[PDB]
């Protein structure tokens, strides 16, 4: 997250850190968020061999009692997933056990179909990605404000399409989810409406979300088959 | 079959994609989805993230 501020400890429960493993190299991070006890959201190209997820947490390098970290044991991810557009950056995983709800982890509703967010309002996103191009990812979960665009200011991602993909950040300022930050949630007045994608290397909003609403009945189908 | 060479430098526009030099190898990780991209660990920095299928080749080709 750039130009975010530190959130108030577990005051975003449903946030899930993922680690994501291949054989012996080094690990890869994301976020996601959970929506059943045992199925955390998040984008596709979080995909890898194998995936931890930890909840409950603020300070991902602060073990605490609130953590209740559990391994994914199937993914789902988007069968239309596409490299070139990232169309359809999106992805169920199933954890081993439900989660415990407790006041630091709870479950985010996601939108109905009908539900479709408009340009000019503000919205939020938080992450433990990098908080610069050139600077660490945080340790601590951290939060911004940013606007919904209109998807011509999204015109220079290959095949934006305002029905799969939200349009974030005002591109007058420097406020931004980032690399580290794909696969949290984006609310807007506190509904869930949009999961990071992808954005510019170089930092510069808007960056292109996953559009929740639209993939309601594929979520529903995992959820009723699993 | 993992095992790939850049043909050329590259700098990356998209934040999920690396950049890299001419000469660096790669472990290829997952190709299984379309698109002109495949999801890379480079050997050099330790970095995942897409390459494009067109800037690389097998080490032994
Ligand atoms: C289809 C393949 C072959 C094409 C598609 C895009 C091409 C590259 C870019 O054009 C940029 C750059 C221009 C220089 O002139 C020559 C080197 C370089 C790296 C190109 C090499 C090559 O031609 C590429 C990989």
């Amino acid at each position: 997250i750039i130009g975010g501020t530190e959130c108030k400890p577990h005051s975003r429960p449903y946030m899930a850190y993922l680690e994501i493993v291949t054989s012996n190299g080094p690990s890869k991070f994301c976020g996601g968020f959970l929506i059943r006890r045992n199925f955390v959201l998040t984008a596709a190209h979080c995909a890898g061999r194998s995936i931890t997820v930890t909840l409950g947490a603020h300070n991902i390098t602060e073990e605490e009692d609130t953590w209740q970290k559990l391994e994914v044991i199937k993914q789902f991810r988007h069968p239309k997933y596409n490299t070139s557009t990232l169309h359809h950056d999106i992805m169920l995983l199933k954890l081993k056990e439900k989660a415990s709800l407790t006041l630091a982890v709870g479950t985010l509703p996601f939108p109905s179909q009908f539900n479709f967010v408009p340009p000019g309002r503000m919205c939020r996103v938080a992450g433990w990605g990098r908080t610069g191009v050139l600077k660490p990812g945080s340790d601590t979960l951290q939060e911004v404000k940013l606007r919904l665009m209109d998807p011509q200011a999204c015109s220079h991602f290959r095949d934006f399409d305002h029905n799969l993909q939200l349009c974030v950040g005002n591109p007058r300022k420097t406020k931004s989810a980032f690399k580290g930050d794909s696969g949290g949630p984006l609310l807007c007045a506190g509904v869930a409406q949009g999961i990071v994608s992808y954005g510019r290397s170089d930092a510069k909003p808007p960056a292109v979300f996953t559009r929740i609403s639209h993939y309601r009945p594929w979520i529903n189908q995992i959820l009723q088959a699993n | 079959v993992t095992l790939f060479v850049a043909l050329y430098d590259y700098q990356a526009d998209r934040w999920t994609d690396l950049s890299f030099h001419k000469g660096e190898k790669f472990q290829i990780l997952d190709a299984s989805p379309p698109g002109d991209w495949w999801e890379a660990r480079s050997l050099t920095t330790g970095e995942t993230g897409y390459i494009p299928s067109n800037y690389v080749a097998p080490v032994d080709s």
